[PDB]
DNA sequence: CGTTAATTAACG
DNA sequence: GTTAATTAACG
DNA sequence: GTTAATTAACG
DNA sequence: CGTTAATTAACG
DNA sequence: CGTTAATTAACG
DNA sequence: CGTTAATTAACG
């Protein structure tokens, strides 16, 4: 999934 | 941590 | 801030 | 699954 | 032109 | 893959 | 009150 | 599943 | 020397 921010 | 709006539907 | 990309 | 490399969209 | 943020790259 | 709302294009 | 083309995320 | 704070819209 | 209302992208 999206980077961790 | 959220960052700009995306693009709409 | 830039945003997602284009 | 970790981390840096590379890109690009912010500004004015 | 530079910087922060996003995205791509690597094995 | 397709839909329908949004956004960009056009001049 | 301009209108269609192109793009966008959502959906399972 | 669903709050939180950042972002964005609204007003002007 | 702009704040409030509404929205949404973050999270563990
Ligand atoms: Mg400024
Ligand atoms: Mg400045
Ligand atoms: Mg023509
Ligand atoms: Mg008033």
């Amino acid at each position: 999934g999206r980077p961790r921010k | 941590k959220r960052g700009r709006g995306r693009p709409r539907k | 801030k830039r945003g997602r990309g284009r």
